[PDB]
Parts: C-alpha cells; structure tokens; sequence
C-alpha cells in the first residue's frame, strides 16, 4: 500500500502501546483496552501515539481556555 | 507468486536435506534472494501453532456431521 | 457497427425531410396530423408541423431547433432548410461506402458554406435603407399570400416606417420581440395608430374616481399588489386595521411623485381594492391594474425601467418618463397611449396596433405582418436582395463544379457532391407546381448561362439574401451535429 | 474469467464511449433519458460517464478514480480515461495468453513508467526564460499574502528571504527542502537566510566541535538502559548483581553491529535513543561520532538533501546508500545550543530562522510562510510546457523499447505491451480527426526511432511535420498527471481477481 | 485500379485531373508498378487505339440493350 | 466477407493437424474411418492431409504446395504448412486495425526473405573443413558416374575438368553458369577447361581481332529491315525514286538510337539480329564492335560474368548497368574462329568445350557431364548444416528487424508481422517438449540482440546453451526450401479476395 512510504513512522507507535497494556506476567492483550478511532481527511504523517483517550471536544463556549490550569500546584 | 508450484516445492525439499537443515520459504513479493534468515524475517511460533490447531479442529467438525437438516422459508 | 447505428438515424432523418419536402411552397402538399389529445390541425408551414409532430427520435429533433432558429433569425425558409439538410445526408451515404471519415465531410461543409456566401454576394445587388421605395414593394409582395389584398397597400408603409426609426446604422441584429402586434376587437384594417412611445395590452379603470388621464406622468413597473390581508366596535376595529395598511403603502407613493403605477395580475387574490382607488383619487394618481405576466418582461426593456419587488427598495430612479398620458378609444378599445419617453438607455420601442371586427381578421393579419418584419429585418443585418425561386442555386452549382478541379484529395470530390445537393431546392419547387421535374431543371442551367439574375423581377418575387445565407449556414451545423454522433445510450 | 471480462470488455465498451471524444476534432455523443425531453449534448467525457447509469460493478470503480484528477488538477480528465482504456486492451491480451496473476505484469509497468518520466525530462522546455521579469512578480505576490498576517510589519525583508529560497532550489519544490528553526527572545527583523541543515541540543560532551568530511548513516537501536519494563517477568537469581549482568550480556552482542559501523568507512553515527558510556567510549578510538535527538522528520529531510536512505536494520555490511557533508560547525545562539551542517554533495536546501517574542507569533508565522511559498512555487510546474503533437507521446514509446533489451523472460511481454499502449494515442487522434492511423503512425515511429527527430503529428496538412515550427506545445504537468493517474487506475482493476455483481437499484 | 494498386481511389482521381489541367495536357494513368509520382509516359507504356475504342463501343451497345429489356421471362421445368 | 475467413481461419484448422506433429517429440493424430477398424496412428503430415477429405475449397491450394516440396526433399513437408499457417494467422490483424494492400504485404516478404537468406549464409557452417581430404574425394565420385558413358575411356583427364568446374565457381552451382560447346573434327582427349567464354560465331570484317579496355552493353533491338514479312503491302508512289525516300528517312532516324549508345562510351555492342552497313559503318569511326547471334543463354550468361543487365530498352540516358573486360582475343581452332575473352571483372564461370569426332559423341557427352556435375554440385547443398534449436529461427528475426527500421508506411506493419512468425517455429517446438515456450523464446531474443549469435534453445535442459558444444544442427538446404515454399504459397493466398470451388473429378 501507499502507506509503505511512511511505514517508518507507524513502526514506533506499536512498540510503546503494547508494553503499557500488557504485563509480562500473563502476557495477554485485551481488545477492549485498545481504542481504534479514525476520521476522513488529513494525511498519514500527522498520526501520533497517545497514551490515553482522545475524547474530541470543542470546549463548548469559546471563552474557555484551551489548557487546564494546575490550580495552585494541585 | 506466479511460479511453478511443483517446481518450487521440489527445490525447497532438496535444500533442506542434501545441503543442511534450514528454513527457506517461497517469496510472494520480489526480494533480493532466498534464505529469509539473512533478511531477518521472523514469524511467531505460537501464532503458527494456533493456526494448525484450529485447522484440525475445523476439519473434525466437518467430518463429524453426516446429516444436513433445514426447514423452509414462509 | 458503430456507424450502422448512425446510418439508422440518417435513414430516419431522410424520411422526415421527404415528408416536409412535399409541403414546400404555396402549392405544396399539406400534412394531416392527429394529436393524442384529439386536436386535428393542418397547414403547410413546416415549423408548425415539426412542433406538434412530437418526434421521439433523438437526432431527428435537431431539425426542430434549426427551424426555431430559422424563424427567429431570418424568419423565412423553415421548410427549405429541412430539404437542404436532408440533401447532405443523402449524399453522405455514398461517402461512407468509400471509406471517408465524417470529420472531413463536416470540415468541408464549413469551407463550402463560406464559399457559397461570397459567390452569392457577387451576383447580389447591394441596396441601402435610405431608399423607401424598395422597402414598400418588398413588404407588399409578402402580403399577396393572404386574403387581404386591396387593404394591404396601407399596411406597407406601416412596417417600413417602424423599422427605419430603430435601424440607425451598423445595428447588426435587431430584435423584433420588442415590436408587438396588438389585437383588439373592433375597427378595421385601414384604421391604425403607430404610437411610437409604447402600447399596453390592457384598458383603464372604469370605476368612479379614476382620472384615466394624466399630464407629465412617470410610469413604473411594480410587481406588488394592493389588497387586504388574505393569508363581527368589532366592525370599526377591522376597518381601522385595513385602512391603515392600505394608507401606509400610499404614503411612500406620494413622496416618490408617482403619477401612474402598474399592478401585476393575480387571479388567486384580489388585484386592487376599491378603497385603494378612492384613496389615490384625491392624490391625482392614475392606477392601472390587471397587468399580464407576459408583458412584465416586455415593459422592462422598451421602457428602460426595472421591476420593484418590495416597497422598501422602491426609489424614484426606477420610474419612467412620459410627457402626456391619455386614453384614446376609437371604438370600444379604451386603450392608453404614451408618447415621447425620451430615455437614454431605452430606445424607441414601437408596438403596432391592429384593429379588426371578425376573429379571423386580426389573426391572419398578425401572421402576415410578422413575416413582413422578418424580411425587412434581413435587409437591415445584411444588405442586398436576390430573386427567389431557386434561381441563384443553379449558378452556384455551376461555379462550384468548375472550381472543384482546383482542389486535391478527398475534399475535391466533396465539392462535386455539394453542388448537386443545392439543386434539390429548385427541383422541389418545380415538382410541387405541377411542372415536369427534370424538364424545368434543364431550362434553368440553359438560361442562366447567358443572362445573370434575369422573369421573377416582373412577377415581383424578391427573396432577401440573409435567408439564403442562413439556410446554408444552419444546414452546415445541423448536418455536422448529426454525423458527429457515433452512438447513443440511456442516461438518467 | 467474467470478473476480468467485466473489468475489460465491460470497461472497454464504456471506455470507447468517451474515447472518440478525445480532442477538439473528436466525435460527439447524445445522452438520452426515459422521457427523452430532458436530454442534452456535450463533449465532456466525465459528464457522459457519470450520467449514464451502469449496473456493472467494475465500471463504478473507474468513476471514483476519475474524480481524483478533477480535484487534484482538473485538466485532461478525458485523456485519463482514454489512456486507461488502452492499457486494458493490452493487459487483456497479456492475460488470456498467459492466465497468470497480473500483479507480476503490474511490476513491469512500474519499471516502464520510470523510463517514460525520465525521457520527458531531457526534452522538456520551460517559460522560465527572462527570470528578471518573473523575479519582480514573485516578490510582489508574496507581499499580498502577508496581509492580515503579523509578518506584514516589514514586507521587503521577509519577501527577499523567500525569493532566494525558491529560485535557488533548482529541484523539487516540496517543503522538505526548507528547514524551519524558531527561537524565543528575538526580533523578526533579525531573521537571516542559511543554506545549512540546523539542529538543536548539541550532541556529546568531549566530542570535537569541528568535523571534516562527515558521513551520515541512519539506524535505530537502543544502546543505553535496555529492558524498559521488567515487571511481570519471573526473576530467579542467586544474587542481586546477576540482574545487571543479564543487561550487559544483551548489550555485549551489539559489539558485532558496532564493529560493522566502523567497516562502513563512516566517522559519524546517528541514533535516536541514547548510548551507554562503554559503546560511546569505543567510538572515540574508532573515530565514530554520535548524534542524538534526530527525531523522525529531520531524519527524512537530511537523507534526501544528502542523497542517503533510512533503515532501522542492517541487511548486510558494506551495502548502503550514504550521504556526506564537508564541514559541521557547532555554535550557540539565543542561550540554546545549535548545530550546523554544511558541505553536502549536490546539497540543495535552505533554512529560515525566525525570531519571535512568544510562542503565539511563531505558529502564525510558520503557517503563513507555507501558504505563501506554496503559491509562489506553484508557478514552477505551471506554464511549463513540452513539445507536443505526438512527439513526446512517441518519445515515451521508444524509451520503453530501451528497457525491452535487458528484461526477464516472463516480464518482457508485460513491458513490451506498455509501449504498444503509448502508440495508441496517435491512432485514436488520427481516427477522430479523419486521417489514416496506420499510415501516420508507421511513418512517425520510423523517423523518431533513432535520433534527430523533431517531427510530429500535423492535423492541418494531414501528414507528419515539425511541431517546433508550427508552435504546438502541451503542458508538462498534464503529461505527468495523466500517466500517473492512468498507471494507478490500471492497478486497481488488475489487483482485483474476482468482482462481485453490485446490488441493482 | 487504384484500389488494386494500394492507392486512394478518390485522391488519385483528383490528382490526375489537377496535373493534366494547370501543368499541361498529357496522359497519366494509375501506376501498375510501385513508384513515387505521376508521369508514366517515361516508361513508354502504350495501348492500341483500336483496342480501347472497341471497348467503349461494346460497353455502350450493351448498356443500350439492357435498357431494351424491361421484363424477365423464365419458364419452368417439366 | 466469408472468403477471407475460409482462406485465413479456415486454413489454420488444416495446419493445426500438422502443427503439433512437428519434431521428434511432437504429438500424433488419428485417422478414423466409418468401420474404424482400418485406422492407424502416425505423425506423417502428408498422409493425414491427403487421407482426410476436405470440403473447404480453399484448403486444396495447400495440397499442391506439399507435393512440390516432396519432389525437392522428403523432409520438412510438415514445416511448410506450419510456417504458412502462422503467416495467415497474423493476416487477421493485417485487415481490421491495419488496412494494408495484400500485394504490398507480399512485397514486404520478398525484402525480408532477401535479408533472411543472407543472414543464414554468414552463420552457416559446414563439414568441408580440412578440404585436403574433401577435395580429393571429389574426383573419385565423378569417376563412378562415368559407367556406361563414353567418357569412361579416360577417368583421370575427363573427371579433372569436372572437378575444377565446381569449386572454382565460388557461387551458384546451377548449370546456367556453365557453357557447353559442341564441335566436330577432333578427339575427346583434347578437351580442356577455359573461362574465356568461347562461342562459335565471329563478328566484324575489317575490324581488328584484339580489343583493349572493352565496355560491354547488352540490348535487344532490330536496327536493320524491320517488318521481315513484306507480303501484302501496297506501295503508292509517284516515281520509283520516291519509294526509296521512306527507307532513307529511316536511316536518318537511326542517329537517335546511336547517339544514346555513343554517350555511354562503349566499344562493344551486343545484338541478336543483324545490322545494316550504314549504322555499322558509323560504328567504325566510334570503334564500336557488334556481336551477333547471342541466342538466349548467351544474353543472360554474358550479364552474369560481366555484371550487366538484360533489359533491351533505355529508360534514361547515362544511367544503366555497364560491364567491362580487359582483353577480347579472337583465335581460330578447327578451321573455325573462336572468341576467348580475358580479364573479366569479378567474372565467375567456367566453359567446358567438348570436341568430338561425330554428332553421336557430342550429345552423349553433354548429357553425361550434366549428371556428373549434378553430383558434385549436390555436395554444396548436402552435409552443409546450420545451428538449430531456435538459433537459426531467431537469427532470421534480427535481419527482419533491420529492414523494419527504414521502411515506408504501408510495409511497416507487414515486415514487422513477418518477424513474429519466425519466432513461432521455436515456440511450437517448445510446446510439445513439455516446457514453457514463452520463457525460452523471450530470453533467446534478448541474448542474440547484443552479441552471442550462436546461442540456441536446449530441449533436454530447458535453457539457453551453446549449439556448437551440444552438436545440434539442421540442414541449410532445408531452411531455404521451407522459406521458398512458404513465400510462394502465401503469395497466392493473400491475394485471394474470393473463393471459387474446384470442379470434382
């Protein structure tokens, strides 16, 4: 596939993802612990490895800031 | 791969007996040469072991059923 | 067999041309067509035959578009253009058997059409619009095909004087849609009023309070309608709401200095309330309602105004200009006339008024004067005139036959077949008149050798050059659009 | 077999519909509906294909492929379908005479398409002549884009840096040849132009700051702190010190791979992860340099400008594609360590260093720069034309015959048939124009066969004439767009062995 | 003869008429043997006048006799 | 419309029976009758075609072709129909997508066959090596043929003249290059070999018998007293002297024919008929000698030794094929003058003058000499072989591709189609061999294309090997016999626009 040109980028995404979800004791990976999400548009070079849920949100009213404050070293 | 299935199978059997015992497979995609061990192409053993167990389990369930009974559509 | 699919369409196209071929000329054979709805109509006009024929063949419908442009541009030759189109299709049958590709056949028609025009202009006598004696005799001969004869002498200067005012110089195409023939009940043929300013289709208010006449009035185009809302202290409450709604519209009219206004005709709701006529009667504002929707686009051009959809955007600059507005009724007409618009953007659009008693009078007169304006329109765009009856088509076939040796290759043979395709028009005229087919055609090549265009001039037969020019030009594009179709499939 | 016949005979029957419409002198077609009063006539090839309903599931795939050419460029849409239909005519003759999977034949088209693109480059011309008039227009257009952008403060300084960043490229216009370095605590007017590939976070401590004749190698390995997650694995040991001994034994096997690095004749090694002190100390005696923080983007941009390649494994020693740079300078500016790479062989690239006062001004300046350079670089592939009139079409035909010399046994007919499809373009144009295709193409190939052939297809005289005298040219961007689209369009139909009938509506 | 010689029958017919008009009056026919141009007179190919005249007389007399028979009467067999 | 299908596709089915039977490993066919007990199994192609009744009226043409091939040699009859079937199979593409005149396609085969025979000659080998043993055995074989013939009197002297009459030719061995003269008043032992082209008649009266630097031109015309039959004419003249005016007017017109001869600068002229004194006297001032009574062979054989032409007319002045000879010597032996030419440029021929004592010894010696020379000339076409196994079939394709470079538009597709049929011979031979024919033929063309012209296909190992090391060769006479038979058979079939069924005998 055309993806074979950028394959070097997608290779490092599966190395750190399996180590976190799988423990060396049972050495098993659960399908429910892997969230597969994709959308139409963009390119394949913008794919990033995220350690948590995406949860796309527009932050409702635009006045809300795009970052979360630490709340006095909390 | 677009090659003679019998002519290729006779070659893989000759290299693993008169020369030495090794692993030489059939190349579906064009590569440099044979002996995939040089190219560091590996496959999981337990993954291939699970395939031959489900293949024998599927073959038994087919032979163990000598009768076909189905009703009609109304 | 991609070509055999096209050959099946060519044979079907020649069958339609052969049917119209018998209807050419006043002595031609009429065609009886019975519509599916039960209407039975008959006539010798080729444009009316193909319109109600309801042709389901995809390629054969191209003759309808050419006949529509034939009457819209030249105005004459709708029957002859079908015969000339079928002549090239018949000659193309022998061309396909020789292995000739239709592209060369189509490309050679472009050089053959442009060459036939230059040859025709050399033998044509150039005339000018400054001579009014030529235009009277030209339009008078077109009126000899109708029942009206002795009364057609007064109608000749009517059509001539209307075109000369709007002709000017280098006008090129002149649209005749701005010239409308008004058909009213009553009067006679000899009674006609030019009214060069403009002529409406409707009468005035016959109720009480209507001024019906105004001096120095501005006539605007308003598509709105003044009516009570149409999506019993209770009686007066409804009156106060209706009178306030009708007055608020009239408040902006007085500030805009609108003497005469128009109201679009709507059969759904009421056009103009009777209370609205009494309100504007004190303001000395003339009201004309029940304006036909067809005349909305007509009045938006000759008057130089623009339609006003909403009163909020209504301004004074969108009104018209009239020196005097009065209602003159010869007998029973009750029609309003306007003179001296004097608009810079608009031009002197003239609407001819035709009076008559019986219904068959104003009808046959309308179609007779409509073709007379087309012949005059041909002389405005292209000067010069030739003798009709297939006379110039004989000499063109003679000159192209000798000049065919100057070419080389496959295209040289096309000039020989193109000369024979032009002889079908004079041959059909000799067949439909009862004369011997081949005998009259041989007499044409014999007499045209010594003399040049010499007798139809004594018989007062004059065909404008633009008709013979457009007939060849439209046929070259019509036959081209046929052969270029190599297949057809269902598309939806 | 009907699966391929529906993709061949079914596609050719649909492909021949718009095939005769190629060119201004081509044929025409009527589109008739059920009521027949809604019909229309047009010469558009894409309109005829999309309007006609087709129950063939293989014909619906070609419709979606043709939509890519309209969105990407939008020119020559009919020529893509006509050329794709001719490829199926030759591929159908290769299959029925073989009955082997076409994927092998597909590999022959990729090798033949490379020779066709190289043949068009040498014979390509351009309108770039008199660059003095084009350079004055390039700086004026760039100032218009700067409107509403924070870069509008000084138009002359910013547009001058972009002018020398385009005309001096002499190559691909992709942004991968332009490095964007941004720092904080600086002024926008202090920006300068640099042709070197600039890093940050300088590598090494005792390593020298000047390196002469440096080599670049790309590899991925972890030489420091292996066994990331040790939790869950059963540990049976007599002593605690044996735990660290296992990690040393795993890194001991890396000595063979490190020894192969010195055998490559390179003085510098690039790695993404860190390196333990013991393998790093051995790099000093062997003269090996260790570069860190190469990330991924910067790795790809460096290998292209230096003529290198990227690989995460070692397939065999003394075999690889390596780059080089003459001088590497290590300086420090803006209280941050910087790196500078210079002296690359045939190196073509540039670096624009923008100094902002905050992080918000940096993101807006980088996005506005890419939009301004994309419009200016669009004119490089625009207006550039090549010699037309069937000449360039035949040049691609004779270029495939060169590949037909050295070829495999079963791959010869796959490559040879590709040259026959390229000669179908003058055959179709001669039939639509009303000429003899067998007479013109035969005399056209014999002259262009060997050398000194400027001749082309002349439709006015109906013979073979020189197109350079008549001034008949066609755009070069249209050449690559149609060939690349038709090559991918033929792969979609061949890679599908079985086509299931679509659901009739 | 142009179709049997591998030439365009329409293009050759127009070519022979153009060379015998603007250039000069001569006799140039269809090429029986492969050549590149017109003017076979250099090859000294001649035909008898009485032979060519006898052909057009019998062809004209035959065309007249065919038009003199408007009906085909074929009796059956016993 | 169906005549072309029966002459092309219908002729393939006839050749399909002999298609798979070619070669020692080829398949076999079955001939079954109504009783089915009389059947047989054989690979003979001539038996299968003649036994099966053919209702196809166009199939009877190939029947007479096999009968002509069987007369020459009894081998290769099957390959004639197979090679002719490949030319008719490709004729389908010569109509639909080509539209090329069939005779122009046939004329293209003559140009391709001319280069094919010349390519096989340079690559042909022979067992004639160590000619010392080969040339010695030639005289012993000729002595065996002298039995029952009067030439048996002396074996050494008579057979020596026949031995030198063959090898010294260095060219075509046909008897058309050997002149035989029958004379009286002598003994057979006095006969000798002379290349001076001795003939009986003399020429000239007062002209000298020695000519230096002679220019020979061959033409046939009657310059003296045409219309040899004067019976039936009617001369209407007013006086006797006026009747001779018509004869004197013809003498003045003779200068037009002499002027064309004088511009050629020739001192020697050839005439079959006589010459009047006046045009002969004018030749004295120009020094032109006319030879008379040249018969037919004397006209053709003179153009072969001197490099002349047999045309009797002049199509243009100062353009023609001229010969020459160093010295023309006229001697007298046996009370009759003889003509011995000397110094002919590139002259290759021999003339055996048989001097007998009577007429009975002359006719028996001439017929016996032709039988003795036929055996010696047979050794040139016998034992001489060429490299087979796809070698010679592929080499002929290279010579066709050479002519396919420079060609007109009509014969471009005709010559190229002939090269495809040449590669069909090793393809069919590889079909019944059990291997892949597409892989062997493809790799064979690329190898011979650049260098290595001796390579071929090995049927045992299924690969390309040296034919000289394997020792697989095929007769060269068989190659020319099949090409000459296929060229004449396909010449009639391609010209067929309609089929007339033959009347049953």
């Amino acid at each position: 596939k055309i993806v074979s040109k950028d394959h070097d980028r997608f290779a490092e995404m599966a190395v750190e993802a399996v180590i976190n979800v799988m423990d060396k004791d049972r050495k098993d990976v659960d399908f429910d612990l892997i969230k597969m999400q994709g959308r139409v548009g963009g390119s394949i070079s913008d794919s990033k490895l995220i350690n948590g849920v995406i949860l796309d949100k527009d932050f409702s009213h635009p006045q809300m800031p795009k970052c979360v404050l630490p709340k006095e070293g909390s | 791969s677009g090659l003679d299935p019998i002519g290729t199978l006779s070659t893989l059997k000759s290299k693993q007996l008169k020369e030495k015992i090794s692993n030489i497979g059939v190349d579906c995609l064009g590569y440099g040469s044979n002996d995939m061990k040089e190219l560091f192409v590996v496959d999981p053993f337990i993954g291939k072991k699970q395939q031959i167990l489900l293949a024998t389990q599927l073959c038994r369930m087919i032979l163990k059923i000598d009768n076909v009974i189905i009703s009609g559509k109304d | 067999k991609p070509q055999e699919v096209r050959k099946a369409n060519i044979i079907a196209a020649r069958s339609v041309a052969d049917a119209i071929r018998t209807s050419l000329g006043p002595k031609g054979m009429d065609k009886m067509i019975k519509t599916s709805r039960g209407e039975i109509i008959i006539s010798n006009d080729g444009h009316t035959i193909l319109k109600q024929m309801a042709i389901l063949h995809p390629v054969a419908r191209m003759l309808v578009e050419v006949s529509a442009a034939q009457d819209s541009e030249a105005g004459d030759g709708t029957t002859s253009v079908v015969i000339l189109t079928g002549a090239l299709l018949g000659a193309a049958e022998r061309l396909l058997n020789k292995g000739i590709h239709p592209t060369i056949i189509a490309d050679s028609f472009q050089s053959a059409a442009k060459r036939s025009v230059d040859i025709l202009l050399e033998m044509c006598h150039k005339v000018s619009l400054s001579d009014r004696e030529q235009l009277v005799r030209a339009a008078s001969t077109s009126l000899s095909s109708k029942i009206v004869s002795q009364y057609s002498s007064f109608l000749a200067p009517l059509a001539v004087d209307s075109v000369l005012k709007i002709s000017d110089e280098n006008s090129k195409n002149v649209d005749l849609n701005d010239i409308r023939l008004v058909k009213k009940v009553g009067g006679t043929i000899d009674d006609t009023e030019m009214i060069d300013g403009v002529v409406l289709t409707q009468t005035a208010i016959k109720s009480a309070g209507g001024p019906t006449r105004k001096e120095k009035a501005k006539i605007g185009l308003i598509q709105f309608q003044i009516s009570p809302p149409k999506p019993v202290r209770q009686m007066d409450k409804i009156l106060k709401e209706e009178r306030a709604y009708l007055l608020n519209i009239c408040k902006k009219i007085k500030k805009a200095k609108c003497n005469v206004l128009l109201i679009q005709k709507s059969i759904l709701r009421d056009a103009v309330n009777d209370l609205a006529l009494h309100f504007l009667s004190k303001l000395n504002i003339m009201v004309v309602k029940d304006i036909e929707r067809e005349e909305i686009e007509f009045l938006s051009k000759g008057l130089g105004c623009k339609p006003i959809a909403d009163i909020e955007l209504f301004t004074e600059d969108r009104l018209g200009s009239a020196d005097l507005v009065e209602e003159i009724d010869s007998d029973g007409s009750k029609i309003v006339r306007v003179t001296g618009i004097r608009n810079n953007n608009a031009r002197p659009t003239v609407s001819v008024v035709i009076r008559g008693a019986n219904n068959m009078i104003i009808d046959e007169t309308e179609r007779s004067l409509h073709d007379a304006l087309c012949v005059i329109r041909c002389l405005v765009k292209e000067r010069g005139l030739i003798a009709g009856g297939g006379a110039p088509e004989i000499e063109i076939s003679r000159r192209l036959s000798k000049e065919a040796r100057s070419m080389e290759g496959v295209q040289a043979f096309i000039w020989q077949e193109f000369a024979s395709a032009l002889e079908v028009i004079p041959t059909t005229l000799a067949e439909n008149a009862g004369l011997n087919s081949i005998k009259v055609v041989t007499e044409l090549r014999s007499k045209h050798e010594n003399g040049e265009l010499n007798n139809t001039y004594e018989e007062h037969i004059l065909q404008p050059v633009l008709v013979s020019t457009s007939a060849i030009t439209l046929a070259s594009e019509c036959v081209k659009s046929i052969l270029r179709i190599d297949d057809i499939a269902f598309s939806r | 077999e009907n699966a391929r016949l529906s993709a061949f005979v079914g596609a050719i029957a649909v492909g021949d519909l718009v095939k005769s419409t190629l060119g201004p002198k081509g044929m025409d077609k009527l589109l008739q509906s059920a009521s027949s009063n809604t019909c229309m006539v047009t010469n558009d090839g894409a309109t005829i294909l999309k309007s006609i309903p087709l129950d063939n599931p293989a014909a619906k795939v070609l419709v979606n492929i043709s939509k890519v050419q309209d969105d990407e460029v939008g020119d020559g849409t009919t020529s893509v379908t006509v050329l794709s239909a001719e490829l199926l005519r030759e591929a159908e003759k290769l299959i029925d005479q073989s009955k082997i999977h076409p994927q092998t034949i597909i590999e022959g088209y990729r090798l033949a398409s490379a020779a066709a693109l190289d043949a068009l480059t040498k014979a390509a011309v351009d309108n770039s002549h008199d660059k003095t008039m084009f350079r004055e227009d390039l700086i004026h257009i760039a100032k218009t884009t700067l409107s509403s952008k924070i870069l509008s403060q000084d138009k002359d300084h910013f547009a001058e840096l972009a002018t020398n960043a385009i005309l001096r490229l002499k190559g691909s216009t992709n942004l991968e040849h332009i490095q964007i370095i941004k720092i904080l605590g600086g002024k926008l007017s202090d920006s300068f132009l640099d042709e070197g590939f600039i890093l940050a976070k300088k590598f090494g401590n005792n390593q020298p700051k000047r390196i002469e004749n440096a080599k670049i190698l790309i590899a991925n390995t972890t030489l420091d702190t292996d066994k990331v997650k040790i939790f869950g694995t059963k540990f049976k040991v007599d002593s605690t010190a044996k735990l660290a001994q296992l990690e040393k034994a795993e890194r001991e096997k890396m000595k063979n791979k490190i020894a192969k690095i010195s055998k490559f004749g390179i003085n510098t090694f690039i790695n993404r992860q860190l390196i333990y002190d013991y393998p790093e100390q051995l790099f000093t005696d062997l003269g090996i340099n260790s570069i860190e923080h190469a990330d991924f983007e910067g790795v790809e941009r460096l290998a292209l400008v230096t003529g290198g390649e990227v690989v995460s494994t070692f397939d065999e020693p003394s075999k690889c594609k390596l780059g080089e740079c003459d001088v590497i300078e290590e300086i420090m500016l803006g209280e941050q360590p910087f790196l500078k790479f210079s002296g690359c062989k045939a190196g073509e690239a540039c670096t624009i260093v923008l100094r902002g006062a905050t992080d918000q001004t940096l993101d807006e300046a980088e996005r506005s720069l890419h939009d301004a350079l994309s419009v200016l670089s669009q004119t490089t592939k625009e207006t550039r034309t090549v010699l037309g009139g069937g000449c360039a079409e035949m040049v691609m035909s004779k270029a495939v015959d060169t590949e037909a010399q050295n070829i495999d046994g079963k791959k010869s007919l796959a490559v040879e048939a590709f040259a026959r499809a390229l000669r179908q373009l003058p055959t179709i144009l001669a039939d639509n124009a009303g000429f003899d295709s067998s007479e013109l193409v035969s005399k056209l190939r014999s002259s262009i066969y060997n050398g000194i052939s400027t001749s082309g297809l002349d439709l006015n005289n109906g013979t073979i004439a020189d197109m350079r005298q008549l001034g008949i040219v066609e755009s070069y961007k249209l050449k690559r767009a149609v060939v690349s689209s038709a090559s991918e369009a033929a792969e979609v139909l061949l890679r599908v062995d079985n086509i299931i009938r679509a659901r009739p509506r | 003869l142009a179709e049997n010689s591998g030439l365009d029958p329409i293009g050759t017919l127009s070519t022979l008429k153009s060379k015998q008009l603007k250039e000069k009056i001569s006799n140039i026919g269809v090429d029986c043997l492969g050549y590149g141009s017109n003017d076979m007179k250099e090859l000294f190919v001649v035909d008898p006048f009485i032979g060519k005249k006898q052909q057009i007389l019998l062809a004209t007399q035959l065309c007249r006799m065919i038009l003199k028979i408007d009906n085909v009467i074929i009796s059956g067999k016993d």
